[PDB]
């Protein structure tokens, strides 16, 4: 009974609705459109700008205020777009309930794997690892508060200067805690400000478990110092902007180590952002890609403040009491199996999206809409075309994204259990 | 001069798809 | 941002510029249209004739001297359409440049094939194999004259219908050739003696057989038909003869060979020439057995009637124990050249049911220069969120009188 405007109409809707409010670690995390519209199939890498607060200058006269901070920009490419192909039986075209029953089934697939690449990304990028032997439960005896442990990190580093912190429990660790479900949808949220504080606590079931590392005895080999540069000469000879998140060090070896592993240099201490006071917590440094068996990189840039090459605007980043000396030992802080709880915050991680660039209306075998998600910030296409091996129609619901990990200083993932 | 106008009749030629007036004309412009 | 009737035209016009431009050999080859064009997918064999030769017929009186005559023809099969099958983006459509970009990236490649596959077959057909220890250049004491000696052993062979024959350098021995290339384009044709060159030649590799005889006393005859196995009469491909040898370890197809004592024979006058005669191998079947794409027809062979004798190309038959001697004894970058029709190009449009299923748009043209016939379709996909666009070129190329193709071997130390 229904007719193809019909169809389209409530599909994009039906994806609209199901998507936005599905996903509520998508919406934690913030939002950004490219300025540049692209008609290519190959995202360009989009450069977007990471800004830290210069501090607030008081008088008349503002001649003298100068301190031009160094600029540095991240890096975000968008993938292969998320898309979930099948076919559209005579049965879901029934009527209207079966076609948004069939519609809301292909859009909680996507909105899981969205949920399932931020969880991911949080996972396995985080920065500020908090491990003991105890495992969370409401008693304080013998147990975690991981809220508490959490925020005193936070306050310590001061990273979360005025804005508030998004805290994400698996299910079990939810429950342990003490976290009641009761009046409370699937996720933890309530069923019902913007500008300040909103600090929530849910749980989310896409939380993956992080493989223990079988490495030991792995030392740092040479002296490695590292300073935020934010220009370099690419091959062309043109200058391109450097993403200064990731460091690479050379080790004694990488054998045992892998994506989502955690080290913590024995002699490195954390500095507060704003106040560069070292601080009794050992530095914690998550690993992104083994670059050979020798070499390794990992998610917050170690720039030590005792540098004399350092310059002021670049001793301004800094988060690292002195640098990695000739023999440091890694310290691995992940040593048993446990399911990850994350938390991050306000800026720490960003959902990148711009339109699929497809051509409508001039192959009249398929039949392509384009439709964007604007609460939770994803672009996407929506394409249906008769096959007829089945006698019935074809759909695709494809989703361009792309998720980065700004500041992963400023994620932190929680594993209780590491006893030993 | 007249060669903006023979583009424009290459255009209208091209748009309704007929390849062998598009290529006369096109060899009338050059 | 390209209408769909814009896509069609556009992607025809620029296929067709292109193809004619970038092909230089193709044009060079005769255009054959088959009589019989039929909506049909399977690839038929074609027999063209070829010229018919006849004895001398003197005298007043000539009764039943008409009859007899052998009527030869030679078959090119067609077969199967080349595509290039690729998907058009929205980069490639969003305005006409680079939507003609892609298209001509495509009709590159479909002019690389027409272009390779011409020169392969010229390369590896060709018999009239000229060679020389030195290499190509203006030096007239220690170099080379390809075109003269091409033109010289075409005119003595005397198998150029009188219009010329066409000469084909590769870059290489086209700059040691000393020709200017200011006062010509990109191929030396002296845009608005007829030497080209081409960057499709291939190089013909040695070959390492030394000790091969023939295995015994074998002479070849023109047949003009044979009954196939369902009982009816099918003609006789007279390109080809197989030989039986001692050996034939090292042989490949495009090796040239020559025998000891055989010579090339002027075509219509049959006066013997000072030339080996050289063949070209174009198969090995056995261990013991070739095939060579000249067949040898002896004027001195008694049991041939005087209708066959007309065909006559060698001096002799092949003798008990004949050498065979190799040409290609080094690793050369082939220079050819062929006269008048030794290369056909058979094409036909392909068949199509243009604007009866909806979904797939079938354009049919046809490129005039070179003498090719295609199809231009497009269809939308959604497992690709892309337009599919198919362009088809079904042609057959086929080297009718081998014995006027050319190979030229510079270098050959030994």
């Amino acid at each position: 009974a229904l007719n193809e405007g019909q169809i389209v109409t409530l599909a994009v809707d039906e994806i609209i609705e199901t998507i936005s409010a599905i996903t509520p670690m998508a919406q934690k995390a913030k939002k950004y459109t490219p300025p540049a519209a692209s008609m290519q199939r190959s995202s360009n890498t989009i450069w977007m700008p990471v800004e830290q607060e210069s501090p607030t200058q008081e008088g008349w006269d503002l001649t003298d205020k100068a301190t031009g901070l160094l600029e540095l920009n991240v890096a975000v490419n968008m993938g292969e777009p998320d898309n979930d192909f099948f076919q559209l039986r005579a049965d879901d075209l029934r009527d209207e309930t079966a076609y948004r029953r069939r519609i809301q089934s292909a859009a909680r697939k996507l909105a899981n794997n969205v949920e399932l690449k931020v969880a991911n990304m949080a996972a396995e990028m985080g920065s500020l690892v908090i491990t003991s032997p105890d495992a969370i439960g409401t008693n304080t005896a013998d147990a975690w508060n991981f809220v508490a442990d959490a925020e005193e990190i936070m306050f310590s580093r001061e990273l979360n200067r005025d804005m508030g912190t998004s805290y994400f429990f698996n299910p079990q660790d939810y429950k342990k805690a003490g976290y009641d479900l009761t009046k409370r949808d699937i996720f933890g949220r309530i069923p019902e400000r913007q500008v300040a504080g909103f600090d929530d606590v849910l749980r989310s079931p896409k939380l993956p478990v992080l493989t223990k590392s079988t490495a030991t005895g792995i030392t740092v080999s040479g002296a490695q110092s590292f300073k935020p540069v934010a220009w370099q000469l690419d091959n062309d000879g043109n200058k391109v902007n450097v993403d200064n998140r990731f460091a690479t060090v050379t080790l004694s070896a990488t054998t045992g180590m892998k994506r989502g592993d955690k080290i913590s240099f024995a002699g490195v201490k954390f500095l507060g952002q704003m106040a560069k006071n070292v601080l009794a917590q050992d530095a914690t440094f998550s690993v992104v890609r083994v670059v050979d068996g020798t070499h390794v990189e990992i998610t917050p840039k170690p720039v030590a403040l005792d540098d004399v090459s350092l310059s002021p605007e670049q001793r301004a980043y800094a988060n690292v009491n002195t640098s990695l000396a000739d023999a440091m030992a890694v310290n691995i802080l992940n040593v048993k199996d446990a399911r990850t709880n994350v938390f991050w915050a306000d800026d720490a991680i960003r959902i990148v999206s711009q339109p699929i660039p497809a051509n409508h209306e001039l192959f009249a075998g398929m039949k392509t809409t384009s439709f964007s998600i604007p609460d939770v910030g994803l672009n996407g296409i929506f394409a249906t075309q008769g096959d007829i091996s089945t006698l019935s129609g074809l759909c695709r619901i494809a989703l361009w994204y792309g998720v980065n990990a700004t500041r992963p200083e400023a994620i932190g993932v929680g594993l209780p259990g590491q006893t030993a | 001069a007249n060669k903006d106008a023979i583009r424009k009749q290459m255009d209208a030629a091209a748009s309704k798809g007929d390849v062998e007036t598009y290529r006369k004309l096109k060899a009338k412009l050059k």
